[PDB]
C-alpha cells in the first residue's frame, strides 16, 4: 500500500469520530491510500513540468 | 502518527521522474499536503455517509466527493 495501513486506519477511524462515524468499510483505508497517492502524483507531475 | 514515508514518498517521485532528488523542504510540504488531504477528504465523505443516515464509512462516500469536489475518478 502506497499509505501506511495501520495508522491511516486508526487515523481514518479517529477523523470519523469527530463526525458521527462509528464504523468503516474494511477496503476504505486502501481507497483513501490510492486517492492521497493520485493527488500527491499530480502535485509532483505538475511540479516537475 | 506518520501515514506515510520519506521512502515511499522519494519511490513516488521516482516512479514520476527516475532522476530527480526532491528537495526536503519540497518534501515536507507534499507529506503536509498529504496529511490536509486525508482530513478534508474524510471529514467531507463521513458527512455524505451521515446523510445516508448511516454511520459506517464506506468507500461510495469517499468516491463521491473525490469526484464532486476534485474531480477524480478512481
Amino acid at each position: 500500500m502506497f499509505l501506511l495501513q495501520a495508522p491511516l486506519q486508526r487515523r481514518i477511524l479517529e477523523i470519523g469520530k469527530k463526525h458521527g462515524i462509528t464504523e468503516l468499510h474494511p477496503d476504505v483505508v486502501s481507497y483513501v491510500s490510492h486517492a492521497t497517492q493520485q493527488r500527491l502524483q499530480n502535485l509532483v507531475e505538475k511540479i516537475s513540468e | 502518527h506518520m501515514v506515510l514515508t520519506k521512502k515511499k514518498l522519494q519511490d513516488l517521485v521516482r516512479e514520476v521522474d527516475p532522476n530527480e532528488q526532491l528537495d526536503e523542504d519540497v518534501e515536507e510540504m507534499l507529506l503536509q499536503i498529504a496529511d490536509d488531504f486525508i482530513e478534508s477528504v474524510v471529514t467531507a465523505a463521513c458527512q455524505l455517509a451521515r446523510h445516508r443516515k448511516s454511520s459506517t464509512l464506506e468507500v461510495k462516500d469517499v468516491q463521491l466527493h473525490l469526484e464532486r469536489q476534485w474531480n477524480m475518478w478512481i
